[PDB]
């Protein structure tokens, strides 16, 4: 019977193009985003025009 | 539990067939248990004597002859150490051994077989 | 594979006991669980435990659970047994024996080759 | 900068089918042989002829 070592770097190379994320002990910050916004400018006006 | 038991003393005249039983505990099925028999001369480091599981699955000691046989009575689960050609040099202490579910060595009390004269 | 036992002559009660076993004819770490079996004055054989040759895992006795510690060293091809907090009833004749765990021949599942054996008492001094 | 983790099992699968020499004892004991030999029966004789 033989155990096939550790599969840490074996899946490092198999998971090549997948996105990454830096976690900081339970907030798990992301490093990607395609957020599409629609903003309202009915109350946007320059402070200085006067 | 899981303890083997057998009498402290047995004896028989030289020439007859001596049968040394080994009664296993109630939680064991002797028909599927590899029985292991040890022979100990009084002060000389007991050696492996006979392993028996079946009349076709058996293996004796390195130099012991075919006078030493084994058998199983599965009615009351009890192995046997049969010695046919009793010579005066068969006078020794004999032990039996099995293994539990977790493969821990379970030895027996053993019989101090004495060849009479 | 002819094992020779070596150990101190006497230990006082509640004191660490150490037996050294040299196998002298077979390389350890190939397999073949190595154990220690005892016979106190003249009674039956009682076992203590065995250590794996290749992996090094230790399997002990349920009654002698917190007192014994078996060690192994393949550099000088020896393995030892450490008996801590000994009692007066622990006086015995010890034997380091061989045993196979994975082989396809059940004869070797028993203690095939035995050692010479040492006698140790737990009495006081003189 | 990140490390590639371990690489034990990554190479365990990299030598599939390769010859194995597991056994040890300070001497590598191979598990494969194809030795060709020539047998000389010149000076051997039957024991039970006389």
């Amino acid at each position: 019977v033989v155990v096939l070592g550790s599969q840490e770097g074996a899946v490092h190379t198999a998971l090549a193009g997948a996105l990454e994320a830096e976690m900081d002990g339970a907030k798990g910050r992301l490093s990607s985003g395609h957020l599409k916004c629609r903003l309202k400018m009915d109350k946007l006006r320059l402070k200085g025009v006067s | 539990q899981s303890v083997l038991t057998q009498p402290p003393s047995l004896s028989a005249s030289p020439g007859a067939s001596a049968r040394l039983p080994c009664t296993l505990s109630s939680d064991l099925s002797v028909g599927s248990k590899n029985m292991y028999w040890y022979q100990q001369k009084p002060g000389s480091a007991p050696r492996l004597f006979l392993y028996y599981y079946s009349d076709s699955d058996k293996q004796l000691g390195p130099g012991v002859p075919n006078r030493v046989s084994g058998s199983k009575e599965t009615s009351s689960n009890t192995a046997f150490l049969l010695i046919s050609g009793l010579q005066p040099e068969d006078e020794a202490d004999y032990y039996c051994q099995v293994y539990d579910g977790s493969a821990n060595d379970v030895f027996g009390s053993g019989t101090k077989l004495t060849v009479l004269g | 594979v002819q094992l020779q036992e070596s150990g101190p002559g006497l230990v006082k009660p509640s004191e660490t006991l150490s037996l050294t076993c040299a196998v002298s004819g077979y390389s350890i770490s190939s397999g073949y669980y190595w154990g220690w079996i005892r016979q106190p004055p003249g009674k039956g054989l009682e076992y203590i435990g065995y250590i794996s040759g290749s992996s090094g895992s230790t399997y002990y006795n349920p009654s002698l659970k917190s007192r014994v510690t078996i060690s192994k060293d393949t550099s000088k091809n020896q393995f030892s047994l450490k008996l801590s907090s000994v009692t007066a009833a622990d006086t015995a004749v010890y034997y380091c024996a061989r045993r196979d765990r994975v082989g396809s021949y059940p004869y070797y599942y028993g203690l095939d080759s035995w050692g010479q054996g040492v006698l140790v008492t737990v009495s006081s001094a003189s």
